[PDB]
């Protein structure tokens, strides 16, 4: 309840620190591996989220590192970060001041699913769309996630801005540098992680994505189970088993199943699900790794066509949110698209 | 409700 003062780094550009005031610090939750405050800062009366974690006294915090390199408006802004010590002894903590978004992807789904109530698509479009912005951005960088999942997608729910969160589960993916998944990719898990890949790529991340869209389209998870083995099972129940050359591509080292044919993807879905939508998830939760979508390929498909109309509005009245301030960075993977993304009304 | 979430309170609980 009282004033706190530090000396805290700005997230961006090199190390210039400022002396910052906060205060009415209360835990709101946690992300995977840190506790999450709320804050509000003295200067402007803002409120901004610090994340609390463990700062090892050996080791660089790898998450301070991807979070310090990046600037997308679909990604949370680290806006600082300080150090803090308690009483034990090396008990130091890393704190990351970020931009506070009040919900998530999460609870406006859960909502929606337990009143029986179908999120409305142009929400599903919106918000699937500023994801694959975010993962275009970070994959970059060769930045995957890891963690994508729908509590890691922060939301103001009347502005239908969405941001990516939680950057701990990421890192840089090389090739030739094998990559483990013990306490990554646990909630989505992508197929070949399951098959024990270690050459995996940030199409991983994609598959994630996938299995975000099916979940708003069917109000509950299309690969439900805590294992990989029991989510396998149910993808198998829509895919069927994989063939000798998808397992090829997903783990080319997985050594030791009968056909089983795909369930129809029209199937799948309830009657009046949009086609485009189906059309999208069949080309992001597909077994073979490069045959999903890249996330750039994603944003430019049909399903997304009613964001560049020009004259698209939120159900509340109010203009959509930023969706074709793109950048360089963003569009390096395939520039001649941007022709696509960006109708001539929004350049 | 139930289930794994970020925040310990939503306006969609
Ligand atoms: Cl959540």
């Amino acid at each position: 309840s009282k004033v706190t003062t530090v000396v805290a780094t700005p997230g961006q550009g090199p190390d210039r620190p400022q002396e910052v005031s906060y205060t009415d610090t209360k835990v709101i939750g946690n992300g995977s591996f840190g506790v999450v405050y709320q804050a509000k800062l003295c200067d402007s009366g803002e409120l901004v989220a610090i994340k609390k974690v463990l700062q090892d006294k050996r080791f660089k915090n790898r998450e301070l590192q991807i979070m310090r390199k990046l600037d997308h408006c679909n990604i949370v802004r680290l806006r600082y970060f300080f150090y803090s010590s308690g009483e034990k002894k090396d008990e130091v903590y890393l704190n990351l001041v970020l931009d506070y978004v009040p919900e998530t992807v999460y609870r406006v789904a859960r909502h929606y699913s337990r009143a029986k109530q179908t999120l409305p698509v142009i929400y599903v479009k919106l918000y699937m769309y500023q994801l694959f912005r975010s993962l275009a951005y970070i994959h970059s960088f060769g930045i995957c996630h890891r963690d994508i999942k729908p509590q890691n997608l922060l939301l103001d729910p009347d502005t239908a801005v969405l941001k990516l969160c939680d950057f701990g589960s990421a890192k840089q993916l090389v090739r030739g540098e094998p990559n483990v998944s013990y306490i990554c990719s646990r909630y989505y898990r992508a197929p070949e992680l399951i098959f024990g890949a270690t050459d995996y790529t940030s199409s991983i991340d994609v598959w994630s994505a996938g299995c975000v869209l099916a979940e708003l389209l069917l109000g509950q998870p299309i690969f439900p189970g805590d294992s990989g083995v029991d989510q396998l099972v149910e993808i198998i129940k829509v895919l069927g088993t994989p063939t000798r050359e998808q397992i090829r591509e997903m783990n080319p080292n997985y050594t030791e199943f009968p056909q089983i044919k795909a369930h129809p993807w029209t199937k799948v879905f309830r009657p009046r699900t949009p086609p485009e939508a189906i059309a999208l998830c069949s080309r992001l939760l597909e077994y073979t790794p490069t045959a999903r979508l890249t996330p750039l390929e994603a944003c430019a498909h049909s399903f997304f066509d009613e964001l560049r109309d020009p004259n698209v509005k939120l159900p509340n009245g109010r203009d959509t949110p930023a969706l074709f301030n793109f950048t360089t960075q963003e569009l390096s993977s395939n520039p001649p698209l941007a022709t696509i993304l960006i109708p001539p009304h929004a350049r | 409700x139930r289930g794994s979430f970020r925040f310990f309170e939503s306006r969609f609980c």
